[PDB]
């Protein structure tokens, strides 16, 4: 299970995903 | 045969040729610092030492000499301005000759060493064949650094034996050739202490004779000889450079 | 098992299974490529998402601040630092998380995290090349890369005044960089730079010409029109002419290439040895050692007042280029130059 | 005398050298 | 007199250029 | 036998000449010799030239204080405007000099040259039983020099914004170009810079995987060692693919830049970003893009120093 | 104008030209 | 010589301070500005008008220590030249006749052995590259 | 064939005679290893002391310990 | 495990649709309680120019760095 | 005694027209910044 | 000077240099 493409796959994709909520988020904060 | 940028492959396959190339590049090298030093006593101009110094002239090789002693010459006038009591031996010209000198003695003996190539010390005699051991090599070749490095720091920076070094104000007003005391607490390493080269160069004489010592004593492990290529002399080039 | 047949150990073990091969080569190279990569890109990302550069520059620089992807960038540390390493244990930000983002020193850790990747990729590149048992040629040509690197995000800013003159992580930064070497380094007139974009142009023109060549000279080695499936990658013969492209180039340009490792290293060794000239003037302007002016032509001009050429009207755009520029881009000058003292064409 | 700097260093030092036997007692475990 | 000496050098190359065209050495088993 | 054109057809056409003489060629030689001689003659020796039209010439000839590197073909007097402006229509040889004649005539006997050594390239690739697509490979830069040379003069309305042929025109074109359209912030230049970067790139690349698979024609191993390094097995397995892929790249990127010249021939520049982020008062922040903007007013400021008289630039 | 500019770039150009000859012709030669 | 440190004052008699030279600029504007950091006059450029001008400000410069010890000048071509000499720092006499000087700064002996030696550190680095290669690689590159 | 025989030569004999002998196993590498580690902290003390990134109190870091 | 065996797995699916949103949740969170104003230091677009300098920031002396960024950002 | 390691250097024609047209392009680039 | 050191470094180059062709013309065919 936790063998070294696991790791590389959702180190790689968990920063992603929750950056583009951040990023989705800071869409529509007023200015 | 061999492209024009493989010309000198010709020299790794045997230690006389390389001795004679190495000694050929040494003397061009002393020829080339000699020929500078000339140079540049010929143009410099001494008359004005606070308005027109040295490093206003475009002198390279001469502060380099000044930074180590030499601060008179044989034309009767110091770096100071000043009048030269007694130039010594130990001047600009003199120098410069004996680097001229040097060179020349290179050149003949690396003449000498390319006609006489083959040469039973570089023979192993177990199979007769050209073979260096480059670990030994190195250990006898760290323990002369180290002695030098250990010379240098201890009898000339010192000034127990030698002249010294120049040391200077921190704005550069007063500054002459003095002995500096070496500095063995932490302000040995301030880059601006002069006493930290006395000190550095002692302390690395002492470790550069000892590890000379183990090297020519201690021989290599038989994993680190094969995965360095200890063998070959190409990896002491790569090391080198 | 070695040569003499001795015994293992933890680094034969450690060798076995680093050298393993998967999905994912490692290797020992990995070890120090990986983590160090890993942290340039989040450092870079995690900067140009969140972080601001208000207290370092003066600018606003993120997404959160409300710039898009071409006005973002990683701005260097103040003018202030100096050359400080700028560590977040370090005596500036004092251990500190928020002032240390805060005061600039995410580009020191991408910068050197990133640096330490490139090694770790050419050593990555070198071990994958002795198992494959193949000549290294791959990274003598990836040296190249580094030397740039190296000369224009490392050197140039140890040769000037502090971090504060490096390039910025991002487009309009890198614009901005451009744009300051032209104004005051007039960095298109040095040599070197002449000599590394006319590599780059041509290590571009050689690679258009050998694709163009090669797929207009291949053998009719199938039938129906899309060529591409008529090629076995296993087959031991030529898929293209090499003699009718010899001379078709020798009858349209007069020189042509003949032999395929000639042709293949000098493309290879043209981009290679442009950029290594380019580092190299780079590392000239390191030092201010600029090829700024012709004298000749400046005394003629100054003696002569109706002597113009296209090197004056340079000269003239470069000191526009300062003097309106730097009132902004360098603040800790505190430069506040009065309207009627900024160089500008009288005729408006 | 001992300085904050210092303290800093040795700090980074330490966390620096667990680092690194962390990757080194990772290798280690995964090997065999 | 430096006019002449880019004239020169500019000449030479051209030169060189026609001479590598026309007097090349004959390619051979291509 | 065969009569005089007969055999002028069979000289023409014949693949046993030194250099191809096609039916390209035939305008392509006089053409390319004609630019070459005025060029070459211009650039030693030749009178200053009135480029802005205000009674001011500039020098760009050896024996007029100048030297390789500064030295260039001044471009027409914009005066002229578009006009076509041969030697006969000039009242006298030296009015010709100074009105800046030779530029005109160098740039329409070279925009010729080129495009028919397209053709003889096309032609040549015909006769030897060759696929005809080298041409629209050399296309590219021959768009980028037709943008260069003459569309935008077209769209500028004069010649006299045309490149200088000349190392140092260059620069103060680009200098002049990005004051007044700011290239750097366009997409299309964006995209000529990352396909002029790929192409060194993959050159490079390519040059060292087949240099070093030649061993004592490609061999798979190379493929193998691509797919380790950069993790894309089966990205480039193909020969063929891997060869159109690199001439498909850079050609792709040149033809868009010079699309990108030519659309901002016709005025419409790249992307503007000054002003945009706001405080909330009301109050602009700086930001790269407003540092960029600094620089070129300062370029345009200097710009043209006597030539102007009209607040804003429309020309 | 100066001596030096011109004694150098004498000497760039006809050092290495008389080294490449002497190369050619030894492979010529041979 | 040394033509001593030179001081300008307006005619209000408030101190004014040239703004010295940044390395970076090749070429930088003369500004005199007071104390507090204000600028209080300047050269209008080459031929541009101007209100806070020398002459129209009316700024005078006098020389302590030096070779123009005691003097004080008030011609405006004369102030300007100096404040001109003046933003360089400390103002110094020069003889560009004995050797021809052409007026431009040159490098010192510093600055050319560090590009030296960077230049040939630099290379050297490919060196060791190259170097490295051949000798890990001697197999394949012998046969 | 034999080689020259020189008094010089024979002297040195010794030293280049032992060529091609090693140490089995991995001989002193945790040595190297630990005197390498000792070498980068002590090159990472010395580039911060320079860099001012480490103030020691003893040292200056400035022209002015010149003037001590 | 081929990553078509990967994507056939139902496992996978139940337990990656109770994570993928919980992940997006937490960024938008993250932006909109302010969190990444107070952890990055960036200003608040309210307090870009408080009335003290009215004016960008400037940063004068390395070592005093720490107290003085934090007196510029009126903090 | 006659040294075994002995070669012979070799350089075509294509290697002298590559040799002396880099001298002389290198030599036109850099002459306008030598005269100065 | 420049007339007289210019003649001098060509009287010593180009004859040396067409000296040296002509001998390793020669010494190529042992
Ligand atoms: C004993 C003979 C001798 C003596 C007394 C001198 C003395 C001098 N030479 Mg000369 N020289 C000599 C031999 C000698 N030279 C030879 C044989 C050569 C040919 C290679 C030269 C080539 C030469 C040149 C080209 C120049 C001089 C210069 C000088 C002067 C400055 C020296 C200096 O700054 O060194 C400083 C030396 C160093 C900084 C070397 C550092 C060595 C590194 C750090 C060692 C690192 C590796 C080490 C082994 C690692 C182990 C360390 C430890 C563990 C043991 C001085 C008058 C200069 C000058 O101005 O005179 C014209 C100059 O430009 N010399
Ligand atoms: C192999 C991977 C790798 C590499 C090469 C680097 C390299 C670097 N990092 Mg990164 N880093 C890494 C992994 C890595 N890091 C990881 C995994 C993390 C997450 C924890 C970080 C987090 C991180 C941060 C947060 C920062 C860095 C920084 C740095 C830089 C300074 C390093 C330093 O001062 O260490 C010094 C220490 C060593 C080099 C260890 C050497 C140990 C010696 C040889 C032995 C000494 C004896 C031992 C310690 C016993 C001590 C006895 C004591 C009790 C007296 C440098 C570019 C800093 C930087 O430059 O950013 C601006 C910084 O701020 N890194
Ligand atoms: C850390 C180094 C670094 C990195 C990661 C990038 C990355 C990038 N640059 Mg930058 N650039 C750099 C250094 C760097 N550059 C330097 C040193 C210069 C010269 C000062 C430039 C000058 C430059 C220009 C002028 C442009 C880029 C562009 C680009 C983009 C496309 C490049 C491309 O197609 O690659 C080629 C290979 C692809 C596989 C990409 C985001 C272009 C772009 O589109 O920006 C958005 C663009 O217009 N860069
Ligand atoms: C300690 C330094 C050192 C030493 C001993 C060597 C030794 C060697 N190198 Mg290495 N090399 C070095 C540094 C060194 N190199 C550096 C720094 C670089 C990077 C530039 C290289 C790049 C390099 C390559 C790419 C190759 C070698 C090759 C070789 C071998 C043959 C060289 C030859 O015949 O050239 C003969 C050279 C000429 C006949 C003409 C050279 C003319 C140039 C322009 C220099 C002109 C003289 C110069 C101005 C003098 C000043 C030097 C400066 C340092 C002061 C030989 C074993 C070759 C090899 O091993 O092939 C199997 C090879 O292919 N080297
Ligand atoms: C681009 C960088 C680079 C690359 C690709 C290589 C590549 C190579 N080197 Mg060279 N080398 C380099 C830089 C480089 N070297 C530098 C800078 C030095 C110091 C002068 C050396 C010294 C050196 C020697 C002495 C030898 C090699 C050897 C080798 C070969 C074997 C690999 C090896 O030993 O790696 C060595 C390891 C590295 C290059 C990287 C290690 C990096 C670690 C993580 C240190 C990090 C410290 C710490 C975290 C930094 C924090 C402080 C920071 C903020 C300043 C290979 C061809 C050997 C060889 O060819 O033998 C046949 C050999 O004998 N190299
Ligand atoms: C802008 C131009 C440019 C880019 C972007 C680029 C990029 C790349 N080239 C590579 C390779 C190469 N490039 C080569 C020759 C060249 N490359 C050139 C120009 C470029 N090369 C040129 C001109 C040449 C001719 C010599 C060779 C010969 C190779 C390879 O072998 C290699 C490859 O296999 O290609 C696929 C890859 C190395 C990946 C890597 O280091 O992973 C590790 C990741 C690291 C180290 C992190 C990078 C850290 C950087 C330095 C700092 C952070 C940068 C930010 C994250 C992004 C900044 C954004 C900008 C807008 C500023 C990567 C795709
Ligand atoms: C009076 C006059 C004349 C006035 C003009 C004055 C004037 C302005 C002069 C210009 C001065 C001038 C020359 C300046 C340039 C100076 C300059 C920048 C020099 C660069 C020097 C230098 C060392 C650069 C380093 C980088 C470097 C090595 C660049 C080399 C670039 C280069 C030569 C690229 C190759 C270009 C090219 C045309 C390649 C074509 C190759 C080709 C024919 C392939 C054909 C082919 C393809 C196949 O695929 C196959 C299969 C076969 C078989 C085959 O054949
Ligand atoms: C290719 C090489 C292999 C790849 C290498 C990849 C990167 C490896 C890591 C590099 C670490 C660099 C550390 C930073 C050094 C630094 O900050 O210097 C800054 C300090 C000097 O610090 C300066 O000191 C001055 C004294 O008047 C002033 O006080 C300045 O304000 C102050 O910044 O220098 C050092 O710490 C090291 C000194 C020797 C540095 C040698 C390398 C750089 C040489 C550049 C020469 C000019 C061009
Ligand atoms: C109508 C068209 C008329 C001709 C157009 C112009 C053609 C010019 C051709 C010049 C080729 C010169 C090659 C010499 C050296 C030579 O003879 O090369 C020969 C070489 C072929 O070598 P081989 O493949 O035979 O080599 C086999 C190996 O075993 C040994 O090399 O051709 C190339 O390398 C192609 C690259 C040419 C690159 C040319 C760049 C352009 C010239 C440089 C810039 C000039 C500026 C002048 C400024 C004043
Ligand atoms: C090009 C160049 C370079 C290089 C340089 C060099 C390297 C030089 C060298 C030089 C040299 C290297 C020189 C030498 C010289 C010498 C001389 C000039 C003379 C001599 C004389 C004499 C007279 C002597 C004699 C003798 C002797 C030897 C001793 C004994 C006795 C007798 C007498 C025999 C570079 C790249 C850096 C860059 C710049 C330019
Ligand atoms: C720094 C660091 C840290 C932290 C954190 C991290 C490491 C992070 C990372 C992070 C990351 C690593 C992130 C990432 C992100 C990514 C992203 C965010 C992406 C995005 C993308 C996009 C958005 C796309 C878009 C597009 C494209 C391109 C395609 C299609 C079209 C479109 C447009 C859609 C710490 C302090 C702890 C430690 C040290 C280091
Ligand atoms: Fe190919």
């Amino acid at each position: 299970i936790f063998t070294v493409r696991w790791l590389a796959i959702h180190g790689i994709a968990v920063p992603t995903i929750f950056f583009l909520g951040a990023i989705t988020a800071m869409q529509f904060i007023q200015r | 045969g061999l492209p024009w940028y493989r010309v000198h492959t010709v020299v790794i396959n045997d230690p006389g040729r390389l001795i004679s190339v190495h000694l050929m590049h040494t003397a061009l090298v002393s020829g080339w610092a000699g020929s500078m030093a000339l140079f540049e006593i010929s143009v410099f101009d001494p008359s004005d030492p606070v308005l027109n110094p040295m490093w206003r002239q475009g002198m390279f090789v001469l502060p380099f000499m000044t930074r180590l002693g030499i601060t008179q010459s044989w034309g009767g006038w110091t770096i100071s301005g000043e009048t030269a009591t007694n130039p010594g031996i130990w001047s600009y010209e003199g120098v410069a000759a004996a680097h001229i000198i040097l060179s020349g003695a290179l050149f003949l003996a690396s003449v000498w060493h390319w006609t006489y190539w083959d040469l039973e010390l570089f023979r192993d005699p177990r199979t007769g064949k050209t073979a260096l051991d480059l670990p030994k090599i190195f250990g006898i070749h760290l323990f002369l650094s180290g002695l030098l490095c250990f010379g240098f720091g201890a009898f000339h920076v010192t000034g127990v034996f030698g002249p010294g070094i120049w040391v200077s104000d921190p704005y550069g007003l007063t500054g002459r050739v003095q002995p500096v005391a070496p500095s063995w607490g932490a302000d040995g390493f301030d880059p601006y202490n002069p006493g930290g080269i006395a000190s550095h160069h002692i302390a690395a004489g002492i470790l550069g004779v000892l590890a000379g010592l183990f090297h020519l004593c201690v021989r290599p492990s038989i994993r680190l000889y094969f995965g360095l290529s200890m063998g070959s002399i190409e990896t002491v080039l790569s090391s080198s450079i | 098992i070695g040569t003499y047949q001795e015994k293992r150990t933890w680094f034969d073990d450690a060798d076995d299974w680093l050298r393993q091969d998967r999905f994912v080569f490692v290797g020992w190279s990995g070890l120090l490529l990986f983590p160090c990569a890993y942290f340039a890109l989040g450092g870079w990302l995690t900067g140009t998402t969140f972080v601001t550069s208000w207290y370092t520059h003066g600018l606003a620089t993120s997404y959160l601040e409300g710039c898009n992807f071409l006005t973002a960038a990683v701005s260097t540390p103040a003018n202030s630092m100096a050359h400080s390493l700028l560590f977040v244990w370090g005596p500036e930000a004092q251990g500190d998380f928020t002032r240390w983002c805060q005061l600039g020193g995410l580009w020191a850790f991408v910068a050197l995290h990133g640096a330490f990747g490139l090694i770790g990729f050419m050593l990555r590149q070198f071990e994958i090349a002795r198992s494959v048992n193949l000549r290294p040629y791959n990274a003598i040509a990836f040296s190249a890369p580094i030397a740039v690197f190296v000369s224009v995000f490392l050197i140039y800013p140890l040769g000037q005044s502090g971090w504060f003159f490096a390039p910025s992580f991002g487009v309009a930064a890198i614009f901005r960089f451009i744009l300051f070497f032209q104004g005051f380094h007039n960095w298109t007139l040095n040599p070197f730079h002449m000599m590394g974009v006319a590599g780059v142009l041509g290590a571009a023109l050689l690679c258009a010409i050998h694709g163009a060549t090669v797929e207009n000279t291949l053998f009719e080695d199938g039938d129906g029109a899309n060529t591409f499936r008529a090629f076995n990658p296993t087959q031991a013969e030529e898929t293209y002419s090499m003699v009718t492209a010899n001379r078709f180039w020798s009858q349209i340009f007069g020189v042509a290439f003949s032999n395929k490792r000639w042709l293949h290293f000098f493309m290879l060794l043209v981009p290679v040895t442009g950029l290594w000239m380019s580092a190299i003037g780079v590392v000239g302007l390191a030092l201010n050692l600029r090829a700024y002016d012709f004298v000749s032509q400046e005394i003629r001009a100054a003696e002569d007042p109706e002597f113009e050429t296209f090197y004056t009207k340079n000269i003239l755009l470069n000191e526009g280029i300062r003097a309106w520029m730097a009132a902004q881009d360098q603040p800790h000058e505190r430069l506040v130059f009065p309207e009627e003292v900024l160089p500008r064409g009288n005729a408006l | 005398a001992v300085t904050p700097s210092l303290k800093n260093f040795l700090g980074s030092l330490i966390a620096g050298a667990t680092v690194l036997g962390g990757i080194a007692l990772a290798i280690t475990a995964v090997s065999k | 007199m430096e006019a002449l000496v880019y004239t020169f050098l500019l000449v030479g190359t051209l030169g060189i250029i026609f001479f590598s065209i026309f007097f090349r050495d004959p390619p051979r088993m291509i | 036998n065969s009569s005089l054109w007969a055999r002028f057809c069979e000289w023409i056409t014949s693949t046993e000449n030194r250099l191809y003489i096609g039916w390209f060629g035939v305008i392509m030689i006089p053409c390319l010799l004609t630019a070459t001689s005025v060029f070459i003659i211009a650039f030693i020796a030749a009178p200053p030239v009135d480029i802005d039209g205000i009674r001011e010439p500039v020098s760009g000839s050896l024996l007029y204080g100048n030297n390789i590197i500064t030295g260039a073909v001044i471009p027409t007097s914009n005066a002229i405007g578009l006009h076509f402006y041969p030697i006969w229509e000039a009242a006298s040889l030296d009015e010709w000099l100074y009105n800046g004649g030779p530029y005109q005539l160098i740039v329409c006997h070279f925009l010729l040259g080129v495009y028919c050594y397209m053709g003889r390239e096309w032609e040549l690739s015909f006769r030897l039983g060759m696929r005809p697509w080298i041409a629209v490979a050399y296309s590219a830069p021959v768009a980028a020099a037709s943008a260069v040379f003459l569309v935008y003069p077209i769209g500028q309305g004069s010649f006299s914004d045309g490149m200088p042929l000349g190392i140092s025109g260059t620069f103060n074109f680009m200098i002049v170009f990005q004051a007044e359209h700011n290239i750097l912030m366009h997409p299309f230049h964006m995209l000529g810079v990352a396909g002029v970067f790929g192409g060194s790139l993959f050159s490079a690349m390519h040059g060292s995987l087949v240099t070093s698979s030649l061993i004592r024609y490609n061999i798979v191993a190379a493929h193998g060692y691509f797919g380790r390094l950069i993790f894309q097995y089966a990205s480039f397995n193909n020969s063929r693919s891997l060869h159109f892929f690199l001439a498909a790249w850079p050609v792709i990127g040149i033809w868009f830049t010079a699309l990108g010249l030519s659309t901002m021939a016709f005025n419409l520049n790249g992307f503007n970003f000054n002003q945009s982020v706001v405080d909330s008062q009301g109050r602009v922040l700086n930001t790269w893009a407003d540092i960029i903007n600094r620089a070129n007013l300062g370029m345009e400021v200097m710009h043209e120093r006597n030539a102007h008289n009209f607040p804003l630039d429309l020309a | 104008v100066n001596i030096y500019g011109l004694t150098a770039t004498a000497l760039f150009i006809i050092i290495p030209t008389s080294f490449l000859l002497i190369l050619y012709v030894k492979t010529a030669s041979t | 010589g040394w033509l001593g440190h030179a001081s300008f004052k307006d005619q209000e008699g408030r101190e004014l301070f040239v703004r010295r030279m940044p390395t970076f600029f090749e070429t930088f504007p003369v500004l005199l500005l007071d104390k507090d950091g204000i600028v209080r006059a300047d050269v209008p450029f080459r031929k541009a008008e101007s209100k806070y001008s020398i002459e129209q400000v009316g700024v005078s410069v006098t020389f302590y220590g030096g070779e123009l010890d005691g003097l004080t000048f008030t011609d405006p071509a004369t102030v300007k030249k100096y404040a001109r000499k003046a933003q360089l720092g400390e103002i110094f006499e020069f003889d560009r006749s004995t050797l021809q000087s052409d007026g431009v700064f040159r490098s010192s002996p510093r600055g050319w052995f560090t590009f030296g030696h960077v230049c040939f550190a630099l290379l050297f680095f490919f060196g060791h590259i190259w170097h490295g290669a051949r000798t890990i690689f001697r197999d394949v590159f012998a046969g | 064939e034999p080689g020259l025989v020189t008094p010089l030569g024979t002297l040195l004999r010794p030293l280049n005679s032992e060529a091609g002998k090693v140490l089995p196993g991995w001989g002193t590498t945790v040595l190297m290893a630990v005197f390498i580690l000792l070498f980068a902290a002590f090159l990472l003390i010395i580039l911060e002391i320079y860099n001012s990134s480490l103030i020691l109190d003893d040292v200056s870091m400035s022209w002015e310990t010149l003037a001590k | 495990r081929p990553f078509s065996d990967i994507l056939t797995s139902i496992r996978y699916w139940v337990i990656h649709s109770i994570t993928v949103p919980a992940l997006f949740i937490a960024g938008w969170l993250f932006v909109s309680t302010g969190l990444a104003y107070d952890v990055f230091g960036t200003p608040r677009p309210n307090e870009y120019f408080t009335e003290d300098r009215q004016e960008a920031p400037l940063i004068t002396d390395r070592f005093n760095a720490l107290e003085q960024v934090k007196k510029l950002s009126g903090n | 005694r006659p040294n075994p390691n002995k070669q012979v250097v070799e350089l075509n024609r294509t290697s002298l027209y590559w040799g002396l047209l880099l001298i002389f392009v290198l030599a036109v680039l850099f002459s306008s910044y030598i005269f100065n």
